[PDB]
């Protein structure tokens, strides 16, 4: 989705602030936000693909202006409705339509145990690799108006395979009931002026993208 | 030149109540249990966070047996120290030497290695810092007091899939025989993403 969220290679959002000695939680607000996510993935009640897709379908300005935990913010409110798990209704009273009809499964006796895990997107077996590191690739230009890994800022671009990560899920699939349709990520290496031209970059750097063998063809 | 747009402006007057307000939804649905919650606030507030990382680093200065298996299987590797999971199941080291510096971004959103670094700060996650690192590097790097030699190779690393990165920052010189404790005090959050270098003594 060409949304304001794929900022790579933007300009004009200026200077990168930093507050000095940054409290890992700057209102009590943001607590409570935050510590929903683990909470509500957990009854799976959304996948974390469909939760990025989300965020990236928010309008543009509040996306800007919202602070980062207001983006969870406007998940729960909206992804929780298209979802069926909540109502318009039910989100805009802030009262539940029937009571307790669900079971929290995240309880304080797994908590421990399940952020220590987490869930990885690696998977034994997928498509196999046509790329080996080394190789020589251009990021196919797509513009899928759901959700998507290929940066904007790498469509078109050549780069080279330097790692072969094995077989992961598909966020473009799984974010859309399409199933996770495992396959193989790379990462690759993009010179400053392949992405940037001749005059807006310098000749040492390079930037390393990893991307989905199918976002990829042969050079 | 009030913050607009990196992380830092004010968020609306009514924040808390708005979310309050769902936060009351879930648990009267049963969707939500409070008390677990506060297990996952508390962690991040209080057990997870860049000290972690910080003895991985130190760890991998002073134990080149343990840098190399770090270096070949990261999530084994930073493991070893009892740390995993969430937001870090795949992880990728990344090693800054003499020709190469390294550092990372999300510019899809707000990628990071939580199980060593703990949660992002601000303006890791806001579009100043993501937007212009993979075109300006050494711009960015600059607003930060740090400047690579122009000589020396500069690697963004962008997080757009499921693997999560974390710099091994060089070792300062002058730290010969240092504990890995007095070690790990040198290695600051912005030293593992890139934006910084560790404590010279
Ligand atoms: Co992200």
């Amino acid at each position: 989705m060409n949304g304001i969220h794929d900022t790579g290679g933007a300009h004009g959002y200026g200077p990168v602030y930093r507050e000095p000695n940054e409290p890992v939680f700057r209102y009590d607000w943001e607590k409570t936000v935050m510590s929903l996510l683990p909470a509500l993935l957990a009854n799976g009640n959304f996948n974390l693909d469909e939760f990025r897709h989300s965020i990236e379908r928010m309008g543009p300005a509040h996306y800007l202006e919202g602070t980062y935990y207001e983006h969870w913010l406007h998940v729960f409110e909206n992804l929780l409705v298209e979802k069926g798990v909540l109502t318009a209704t039910e989100v805009a009273t802030g009262k539940a339509a029937s009571g307790k009809t669900a079971t929290p499964v995240l309880t304080p006796a797994i908590v421990d145990g399940l952020l220590s895990t987490g869930a990885s997107a690696a998977r034994e077996e997928g498509a196999r690799a046509r790329f080996a590191v080394g190789d020589k690739v251009r990021v196919l230009n797509k513009n899928p108006v759901g959700h998507t890994r290929m940066p904007r800022y790498t469509r078109g671009k050549v780069g080279t395979v330097v790692i072969d990560h094995g077989v992961f899920v598909t966020p473009d699939t799984a974010a859309h009931g399409k199933g996770e349709h495992p396959q193989h990520v790379y990462t690759v290496s993009f010179t400053s002026v392949e992405l940037w031209g001749q005059d807006a970059s310098s000749p040492k750097d390079t930037i390393r993208v990893d991307l989905w063998d199918d976002f990829l063809e042969p050079a | 030149h009030d913050h607009h747009h990196d992380g830092y402006q004010a968020p609306p007057e009514d924040i808390a109540l708005r979310v309050k307000a769902l936060e009351s939804l879930l648990i009267e649905k049963g969707l939500v249990d409070p008390a677990a919650m506060d297990l996952v606030v508390q962690t991040y507030e209080h057990k997870v966070g860049p000290r972690n990382g910080a003895k991985v680093v130190a760890k991998a200065w002073v134990d080149p047996a343990y840098k190399a298996r770090l270096l070949a299987d990261g999530t084994a590797g930073i493991a070893e120290l009892g740390f995993s999971g969430v937001q870090g199941e795949d992880m990728v080291i990344l090693e800054n030497t003499p020709a190469v510096h390294n550092v990372f971004v999300c510019t899809l959103c707000s990628c990071y290695p939580w199980p060593t670094l703990g949660l992002p700060p601000a303006w890791y996650k806001a579009a100043p810092y993501r937007s212009r690192m993979v075109s300006d590097p050494r711009g960015v790097l600059a607003e930060f007091g740090l400047v690579i030699p122009a000589n020396k190779e500069i690697r963004v690393w962008d997080t757009t899939a499921e693997l999560r990165y974390m710099v091994l920052p060089e070792r300062p010189a002058g730290t010969e025989a240092y504990s890995e404790e007095q070690l790990a005090e040198l290695v600051t959050r912005d030293s593992m993403i890139g934006t910084g270098l560790p404590t010279q003594p």
